């Protein structure tokens, strides 16, 4: 999936309920490879220190 | 929103919870149960169901006296092509009938199952093992588990989840007791009973199952009598 | 917590290397003078920072760091060199020899730098013929017309980013010994205004445009359910 | 950068209930994630990035 | 009699040597560039003075004294050298070669020093991510958790004293002759505030922590009833 | 009196503890240590020593961030025919020297012993086992365990228990740190060191031993960042 459009899609299905996680992310907005190359991460990689709240939207 | 936890409503007896700890009292999600076509119903006891929930259980077992109201949120979604109805009842002093010829013979470990709770039965079975009795509840659904007609259970605070209309129920239960504060390990102030009023059905499928999830937040919590930790016997 | 260091001014308030112009001081295989067309697209860091936006206005500060060395050991000594850097705006005559008349610089701005002095420095204002600089131009300089043979201009190329060149020579007459010099050019935008933010470059640059050829798989592998 | 002393925490997603569809409906679907900073965000100490290199 | 010279400001108002960074100017056994991690614990005098206290805030003044010499006699002459000192904050790309792109320093602060000029000097403010610097940290960066194999971080090591590095090179192209240079770094705290006084170090330092190995018997012999 | 716990005093740096949970923060008694003639000293770390103390330890391990001051009460009684003196020192960021040629090689389980703490040694011993290093502290008493002269430790907040004068010491330590709040499991804000300044003696008895008891109450406690429970690795 990496380096295609499929890397942006997380698949859900209608299977029976389970307690397994759907996705897992580290709150490292500049060094986690999944957040580093977003606009936020790109801006952060020009600086050394960051502080403040984050917003995660899921569609 | 209560604490760091976030997300019609019925306030039991029109009385919001009130005071006569703070971090510990938040929404906790119990284990999901599976609504099938042949399901008879489920029950839980409060505060028993929350006894192993983070700091709230620690405060329960570290104090002699505790009191709390609750906010119970039942979640159950299906398609527009599903049908079925659930009744969610909050019963103060929800005593359940036993299974033996001996009165009040249900043991503590079975009367306090925890977040898993128990299930209603369709009929009454008498436990005959005398050497090793089960000493468990035998709650019959149409007797509402206590020798009363389930049709009249609607005198209790309640909500109805009709699959064609809504997918969630919210009950705000104030602390109800003959005392201002009691022992949370000796006494369950509330019981939650969920009965299928209309059986679950889905077109040309005798296999459909849908999950039901309960999320319960204690409210207006008070604890008193700090001592060493209580460790109830388990089975 | 204020955002003083993330203002557009602070983001660009650094001298960035954009060119290394090489010249030689030798008797006339050597290059007694060099022409460098003025651009920020020879390097990547400043280009990537600027291409966060579509349009910009700013003054420019140029700093010149000059280094030099002998080419052969114990070949002899040399007297301190003087360097001429002449700005040749588009249209001005371009030097063709080390000693041609153009170096008289009667109207061209010129800078004479003495080796060992602190790096040279000049400032220029916003000099764009349009109301802002264009980092991206989605068009052509010529529209080819029916009847014309096989108006063939390059895509994206326009004279709105034509700023002339720098001609660099050593003013001293040539030593008996060969000397090599490099002039590093450092740009600092000042009083910056920017418009129309763009996503940053994700793959290696390839030419002055937006074309890409290699390194098209930047992102690494990372499990979906792994923190 | 990745540093233990300034670690941020964990974001996770779970099924609260399951996803239910009727008949004649796709049983698999996609979600998409977006991230941004809030108005209280700030940064310090401008530095060069590791996301661009020249050869 | 006032106490003006014993104020905390006056006690630290001196430039103290903290590093000697060695670089070479030679054709590519040599080291064409050097990386020095920024710390005051490579030397003892300033470290002992600072460790009178637990916490501190201050701005820092850095001064660079540069010396150089030929390696061989009558091997030839050399033109005046230029040195680049680039601050690499933690996370910025680290140079791997003398000529790699990182030296373009588009966003990293950089200093170009001409040999024979007065020592270079810059100032920085208090840059700690905490409200004060920690001279001592009684803890770990990671807590090892049950389930983890044999969170193994070093005792006392934390990123609250990670300030990046200095990369130092000679900008000039390499002479026919080998040259060696040393850059001495002198620190001066300014506008100092300190908290929680501690007893001074009594035995030789051993590593960046408080460990001791040798010289554990500092005090001499002196009779009890002898003046 | 703090909570349900009840019973000169020195306020460290003249600063009383202050805010920037409430039941959990009360006096807790650690295990008693035995002062002998040949004792070299004892040390503890705070909040490490209280990590298994009722609800305070639960709040420590359930939250990302915590802060607290302390009230430390050292208790040691003897007869009018005993002699001896103790120095009780409260050290912010009490880092102790290790035992190996490797710098800062002491492992987490040894740097956080708990309510038992550790003991000072009379001399420095270098651990030579390379296959299985001990990775423990080797704090020398006269070096105060950190390469400084113990005689100057009196620059720290301190009390002296002189057996002929007093039998108890009380230190009120405010929260001291370069941050407003930190991780209580990563970082120990305070250290307590007890050194025999004058050796214990009792007439014509080379056997006398007397107990020392520490009672510590956290104060002005704050916790933030409730999540699942932290379970540090043990040895
Ligand atoms: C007399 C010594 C030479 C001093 C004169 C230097 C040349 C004058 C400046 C010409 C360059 C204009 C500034 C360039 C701006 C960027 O290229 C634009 N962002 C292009 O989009
Ligand atoms: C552009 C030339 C280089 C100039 C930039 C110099 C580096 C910037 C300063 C980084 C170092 C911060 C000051 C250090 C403070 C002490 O290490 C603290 N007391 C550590 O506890």
């Amino acid at each position: 999936r990496k380096n295609t459009m499929d890397m942006y899609r997380v698949e859900l299905n209608d299977a029976a309920h389970s307690d397994t996680p759907i996705l897992c992310l580290s709150l490292s907005p500049a060094s986690d490879p999944r957040l580093a190359h977003t606009m936020l991460g790109e801006i952060l990689n020009y600086y050394t220190h960051w502080a403040g709240s984050l917003k995660f939207t899921f569609l | 929103t209560l604490g760091n936890s976030t997300i019609n409503s019925v306030v039991a007896y029109g009385r919001w919870p009130e005071y006569i700890a703070v971090a510990a009292c938040r929404f906790y999600t119990l284990d999901t149960v599976t609504w099938r076509k042949e399901s008879r119903g489920w029950w839980w006891k409060l505060p028993d169901a929350l006894k192993d929930m983070g700091l709230f259980g620690q405060n329960m077992f570290y104090h002699y006296l505790g009191r709390a109201g609750y906010t119970v949120h039942v979640q159950c979604n299906a398609s527009k092509f599903h049908q079925g109805a659930l009744g969610v009842f909050a019963v103060p002093e929800m005593c359940l009938a036993g299974d033996s010829t001996t009165h009040m013979f249900t043991k503590y470990e079975n009367a306090n199952p925890g977040e898993k709770g128990g299930e209603f039965k369709g009929s009454f079975t008498l436990d005959t093992n005398a050497t090793n009795p089960a000493r468990n509840f035998c709650p019959v659904d149409y007797l509402f588990g206590s020798g009363v007609l389930a049709g009249n259970a609607f005198v209790y605070p309640h909500q109805i989840i009709n699959l064609r209309t809504n997918n969630c129920a919210t009950l705000v239960l104030p602390y109800v007791n003959s005392l201002s504060i009691d022992s949370m390990t000796k006494h369950n102030n509330w019981g939650i009973a969920i009965l299928p009023l209309a059986p679950l059905d889905f077109a040309t499928e005798s296999s459909t199952e849908i999950p039901i999830t309960l999320t319960i937040a204690p409210m207006c919590c008070e604890f008193n009598g700090l001592r060493n930790i209580t460790v109830p016997r388990t089975q | 917590r204020t955002r003083s260091e993330s203002t557009v001014e602070s983001f660009f308030a650094r001298g960035a290397c954009v060119a290394i112009i090489e010249v030689d001081n030798d008797a006339p295989a050597s290059k007694l003078f060099s022409i460098w067309k003025i651009t920020y697209k020879d390097t990547v860091q400043l280009r990537r920072k600027l291409e966060f936006f579509t349009y910009s206005r700013f003054d420019m500060e140029l700093t010149f760091v000059v280094t030099s060395n002998y080419t052969d050991a114990n070949n002899g000594h040399a007297l301190n060199q003087v360097y001429q850097i002449m700005y040749i705006p588009p249209g001005a005559p371009i030097p063709g020899k080390w000693n041609d008349y153009t170096w008289q610089t009667s109207s061209n701005p010129s800078l004479f730098y003495t080796y060992g002095a602190p790096p040279a420095r000049i400032s220029v204002p916003y000099v764009g013929i349009a109301n802002a600089y264009s980092h991206f131009y989605d068009g052509f300089a010529k529209v080819p017309l029916a009847g014309q043979a096989s108006g063939d201009s390059l895509y994206g190329a326009a004279s709105l980013n034509d700023f002339g060149s720098l001609a660099v020579r050593v003013v001293n007459d040539h030593n008996p010994t060969k000397l090599t010099s490099k002039i590093r050019v450092y740009m600092k935008p000042k009083h910056v205004r920017v418009w129309c933010p763009r996503p940053p470059r994700a793959v290696p640059y390839y030419g002055p445009g937006v074309d890409y050829k290699d390194g098209l798989a930047p992102l690494p592998e990372k499990g979906l359910t792994t923190y | 950068i990745n540093d233990s002393f300034t670690e941020g925490g964990y974001i996770s997603m779970f099924y609260q209930t399951r996803v239910v569809v009727p008949l004649s409906t796709p049983r698999k679907m996609d979600i998409l994630g977006f991230v941004s900073a809030c108005n209280d965000f700030s940064v310090r100490l401008l530095r060069d990035t590791t996301h661009i290199s020249q050869e």
